[PDB]
């Protein structure tokens, strides 16, 4: 069973770090914005295996011009802000859900915070503070994810692996669906 | 003057480059047919970063190369108001036979690495004003003598309508700018191939100010 799922959100909010724990294990320390980038991973949930095809695109606006070219034949989307940064979970519903509706129009969509590790971080809070901001609360989230009509709302950490495997199989059972 | 962290930053530079090269790639080699891409301003868009990776990569790994082989009033240059006149029966030609293929152009404007820029896509079929192609990017060299140079190179993409490629943008026309380029508008190109659709021509404003 193939399923082709993409992966969209603001830049460095951290969609390639979570697909390469998620594929190989590795925890990519260095930045490195991305133009446009194929995985593939293998995983079985209920007792099914499937071959997930992972599409990463750019958040970043010097490379945003191609996204659509990874959008044709998806089966599930992965939809990414940062727990950090209330500034990419506000726009969610602003760009990111009319952009993938758009090109997606029936294609079911999984909400994750990403950065969960940060919600606890001294460093965090002071820049946050300085903006007025306060880091994201899952409550706020869990809302956003039914405002948009999202398949399900998921955390993770990356850098920790905290939760990695959860949202890649919530995304492989609403691919099957 | 700092050569350990100029190298680092430049040798940093070069990889992300590469990875931008192998990237825009990718992208392109999925473009397989129409759905996919193929013909697409997208399609495009990628030939477009792959062509300025590669000539960003190229300065990067001149300028570490050099690095490893080891009084005058300053100010700003700006340029604004590019246009690129071309050919009038290439103009008709977009008029009557507007499905043959789509042409793009693109400007790069270079001082060294630190300084390259190229503009946003320009197309026949709608940035072209009367019979030349407009473009919105504003180039600003900033605190040098009387030495500068800015170079120009035009290249145009026709899109007829590892695994790391090279862009299919072809390089159509060159200029270099320098202090006796101030104040004027027009300028002969250089390199300009056989039978090119271009004028000859590249209009633009340059202008010094300290
Ligand atoms: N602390 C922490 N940092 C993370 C986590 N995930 C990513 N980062 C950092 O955040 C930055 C962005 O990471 P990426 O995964 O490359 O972000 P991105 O969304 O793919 O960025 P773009 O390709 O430019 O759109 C990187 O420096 C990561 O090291 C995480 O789970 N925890
Ligand atoms: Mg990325």
């Amino acid at each position: 069973i193939r399923k082709k799922l993409v992966i969209v959100g603001d830049g460095a909010c951290g969609k390639t770090c979570l697909l390469i724990v998620n594929s190989k294990d590795q925890f990519p320390e260095v930045y490195v914005p991305t133009v446009f980038e194929n995985y593939v991973a293998d995983i079985e949930v209920d007792g099914k295996q499937v071959e997930l095809a992972l599409w990463d695109t750019a958040g970043l606006e010097d490379y945003d011009r191609l996204r659509p070219l990874s959008y044709p034949d998806t089966d599930v989307i992965l939809m990414c802000f940062s727990i950090d940064s209330p500034d990419s979970l506000e726009n969610i519903p602003e760009k990111w859900t009319p952009e993938v509706k758009h090109f997606c129009p029936n294609v079911p969509i999984i909400l994750v915070g990403n950065k969960k590790d940060l919600r606890n971080d001294e460093h965090t809070r002071r820049e946050l503070a300085k903006m007025k901001q306060e880091p994201v609360k899952p409550e706020e989230g869990r809302d956003m994810a039914n405002r948009i009509g999202a398949f399900g709302y998921m955390e993770c950490s990356a850098k920790t692996k905290d939760g990695v495997r959860e949202v890649f199989e919530m995304a492989t059972r609403a691919a099957l669906q | 003057v700092n050569i350990k962290q100029k190298m680092q930053e430049l040798n940093n530079e070069i990889n992300m480059q590469q990875t931008v090269i192998y990237q825009a790639s990718q992208a392109l080699n999925c473009c397989v047919d129409e759905e996919h891409g193929k013909g697409s301003l997208e399609e495009a868009e990628a030939e477009r970063l792959l062509l300025i990776a590669t000539g960003k990569r190229t300065l990067l790994i001149d300028e570490l190369n050099k690095l490893k082989n080891e009084m005058p009033s300053k100010g700003s240059v700006t340029l604004s108001e590019i246009r690129l006149p071309l050919k009038a029966d290439f103009v008709c030609s977009t008029v009557q036979k507007p499905d043959a293929a789509n042409y793009y152009y693109l400007i790069i404007l270079k001082a060294g690495a630190e300084n390259m820029v190229a503009t946003p896509l320009a197309s026949t079929s709608n940035s072209l004003n009367g019979d030349a192609l407009t473009f919105t990017t504003t180039f600003t060299l900033q605190d040098v003598s009387n030495d500068f140079e800015i170079n120009i190179e035009v290249y145009s993409l026709v899109q007829k309508k590892s695994a790391v490629r090279t862009s299919n943008f072809a390089l159509v026309g060159s200029y270099t700018l320098s202090l006796s380029s101030v104040g004027n508008t027009k300028f002969v190109l250089d390199k300009v191939p056989f039978l090119s659709s271009l004028e000859g021509h590249i209009y633009l404003k340059i202008k010094c100010q300290v």
